[PDB]
C-alpha cells in the first residue's frame, strides 16, 4: 500500500485546486515577478494540499517553502508552457516568447528553461500527477537549513517516492525508466532555480509583496 | 507573509 | 516476487561499466595509502607543494575517465563533438564522486589513486578551498548508499551520458545510451538490497547534488586561477574551459 | 584547442 501513505490522488487534487484600458506594463521582467508574486500565495495553498505537509511543525513548514519556492514555481510553469512554442505561459495569462526575453537580457536562462524543462516535460508528455509528485519531491527536501527531525521530512519525500514509481509503472507500462527519467529533470530544475535567485537579486538595482519577503 | 498564511 | 539473476543483456552491460571503472579507478580496498605533511594543521590560502601535487593527479584521472568512458557502450559512436560537450559537462562531477568514494570516515581524510591520502585540511590547502567541507559532507552522505564498484560507474556513466547538456549536436541520441544504464543500475541497486527500495532513487538524486557541487567548482577555477603561480595544466583547461 | 582530449577520443 505505497498509496496508502502518499496517495498520487490526492496530490494530483492539490495541482488542480491551483490552476476600460490595458493597465499592464510590458518589460517582461515585471510581468514574469508580478506574475510569480501572485503564485506565491497559490503555492501556499497548494503545499498544505500536499499529504502530511501541515501536519509537520509550522518553522518546518516555513523552512520547506522558503527552501524551495523557486523550484516549486519554475515547475508548474514550466510545465503549464508544454504547448507553447519557444516561450512560457505566466499565471496572468500573458506570454513571453524568445526574443522579448532576449531583448531584456534574460534570454540566457530563458533558453535553458525552454530546452532543459519544458521541452524535456512536453516530449515525454508529463502528466500532471507526475507534475504534483516532483514538486511534492521538492517540498519535502530534508537539506534545507534550520529543519528540526529532518528524517521526518526525508521519510514524507521517500513516500512520494514509492507512490510515484508506483504510478508510472501503473499508467505507463511501456516505459520503464519513465521514473527515473521524472526524477532526473530536477538536476536541471535545482541549477536554473538558483540561476534565477542570482537574476531576481541583481534585479534590485519594480518590487512586489510576497516575492520581495521571499528573498529576504 | 509567509507565516501568517499558515493558520 | 522477483528473480535473483539478472537479465543476460543487462548483466553484460554491469560487468562492461563495472569492468571499466575498476580498470580506470583502484578502489580504497587496493591501494598503499601514503601520506605528507604540508600543510596538516591550518588552513592556508593555497598550498603551492599540495597544488602541484593535486593538479597533476587531477590531470591524471582526467585522462582515466576519457578512458572510462570510451569504454561505456556507445560512447565512442556519438560526434567527437558530443563526447567533447559531454567530458567537459561532467568532469568535475565524475571526478569529486571518484574521490568521494575513496573517503575514510575513522580518520576524516580522502585517497587519490596514487595512494596519497589527506585529512580535510590537506585537501582544502591542496586547491579545494572553499568546496572543502561540501566535498566532505557529500562523500559523508555517500557512506550509507554503500556502492560497489558496478553502482559507481553506472552512476558516473549516468551523470556524463545526459542528454540535457547543452550545445549537443544529437541530444536524443544521448538520451536513448542513458536508457539502459538507467534500467542497469534500477534492477541492480534493488536486487543487492531487496529490503530498501529507495536506494534507487536516493541514489539518482545525489546527482542533483552532484551537478550543483560541480557548479560551484567552475566558480573555484576562476578564482584559483588568480592564486596559482602558474596556469593551469593544460588538460584542466581544455576541460573546464 | 581541445588537442590533448581529440588525442584521446581518436584511439
Ligand atoms: C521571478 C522570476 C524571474 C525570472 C524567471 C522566473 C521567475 C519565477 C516565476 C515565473 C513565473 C511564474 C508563473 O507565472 O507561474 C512563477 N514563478 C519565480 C520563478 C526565469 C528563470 C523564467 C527567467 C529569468 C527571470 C525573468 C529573472
Ligand atoms: C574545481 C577544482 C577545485 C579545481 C580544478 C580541479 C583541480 C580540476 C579539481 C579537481 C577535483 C578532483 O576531484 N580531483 C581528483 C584528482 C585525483 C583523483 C584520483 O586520484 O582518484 C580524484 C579526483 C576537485 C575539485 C577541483
Amino acid at each position: 500500500s505505497a498509496n496508502e501513505d502518499m496517495p498520487v490522488e490526492k496530490i494530483l487534487e492539490a495541482e488542480l485546486a491551483v490552476e476600460l484600458n490595458p493597465s499592464s506594463p510590458n518589460d517582461p521582467v515585471t510581468n514574469i515577478c508580478q506574475a510569480a508574486d501572485k503564485q506565491l500565495f497559490t503555492l501556499v495553498e497548494w503545499a498544505k494540499r500536499i499529504p502530511h505537509f501541515s501536519e509537520l511543525p509550522l518553522d518546518d513548514q516555513v523552512i520547506l517553502l522558503r527552501a524551495g519556492w523557486n523550484e516549486l514555481l519554475i515547475a508548474s510553469f514550466s510545465h503549464r508552457s508544454i504547448a507553447v512554442k519557444d516561450g512560457i505561459l505566466l499565471a496572468t495569462g500573458l506570454h513571453v516568447h524568445r526574443n522579448s526575453a532576449h531583448s531584456a537580457g534574460v534570454g540566457a536562462i530563458f533558453d535553458r528553461v525552454l530546452t532543459e524543462l519544458v521541452s524535456k516535460m512536453r516530449d515525454m508528455q508529463m502528466d500532471k500527477t507526475e507534475l504534483g509528485c516532483l514538486r511534492a519531491i521538492v517540498l519535502f527536501n530534508p537539506d534545507s537549513k534550520g529543519l528540526s527531525n529532518p528524517a521526518e521530512v526525508e521519510a514524507l519525500r521517500e513516500k512520494v517516492y514509492a507512490s510515484l514509481e508506483a504510478y508510472c509503472k501503473h499508467k505507463y507500462p511501456e516505459q520503464p525508466g519513465r521514473f527515473a527519467k521524472l526524477l532526473l529533470r530536477l538536476p536541471a530544475l535545482r541549477s536554473i532555480g538558483l540561476k534565477c535567485l542570482e537574476h531576481l537579486f541583481f534585479f534590485k538595482l519594480p518590487i512586489d509583496t510576497f516575492l520581495m519577503e521571499m528573498l529576504e | 507573509i509567509l507565516h501568517r498564511l499558515l493558520q | 516476487h522477483e528473480s535473483y539473476t539478472l537479465t543476460p543483456e543487462v548483466g553484460e552491460l554491469i560487468e562492461k561499466v563495472r569492468k571499466a571503472h575498476q580498470e580506470t579507478f583502484p578502489a580504497l580496498c587496493q591501494l598503499g595509502k601514503y601520506t605528507t605533511n604540508n600543510s596538516s594543521e591550518q588552513r592556508v590560502s593555497l598550498d603551492i607543494d599540495l597544488w602541484d601535487k593535486f593538479s597533476e593527479l587531477s590531470t591524471k584521472c582526467i585522462i582515466k575517465t576519457v578512458e572510462f568512458a570510451k569504454q561505456l557502450p556507445g560512447f565512442t559512436t556519438l560526434t567527437i563533438a558530443d563526447q567533447i560537450t559531454l567530458l567537459k559537462a561532467a568532469c568535475l562531477d565524475i571526478l569529486i564522486l571518484r574521490i568521494c568514494t575513496r573517503y575514510t570516515p575513522e580518520q576524516d581524510t580522502m585517497t587519490f589513486s596514487d595512494g596519497l591520502t589527506l585529512n580535510r585540511t590537506q585537501m582544502h590547502n591542496a586547491g579545494f578551498g572553499p568546496l572543502t567541507d561540501l566535498v566532505f559532507a557529500f562523500a559523508n552522505q555517500l557512506l550509507p548508499l554503500e556502492m560497489d564498484d558496478a553502482e559507481t560507474g553506472l552512476l558516473s556513466a549516468i551523470c556524463l551520458i545526459c542528454g540535457d547538456r547543452q550545445d549537443l549536436e544529437q541530444p536524443d541520441r544521448v538520451d536513448m545510451l542513458q536508457e539502459p544504464l538507467l534500467e542497469a543500475l534500477k534492477v541492480y541497486v534493488r536486487k543487492r538490497r531487496p529490503s530498501r527500495p529507495h536506494m534507487f532513487p536516493k541514489m539518482l538524486m545525489k546527482i542533483t547534488d552532484l551537478r550543483s557541487i560541480s557548479a560551484k567548482g567552475a566558480e573555484r577555477v576562476i578564482t584559483l586561477k588568480m592564486e596559482i603561480p602558474g596556469s593551469m595544466p593544460p588538460l584542466i583547461q581544455e576541460m573546464l574551459e
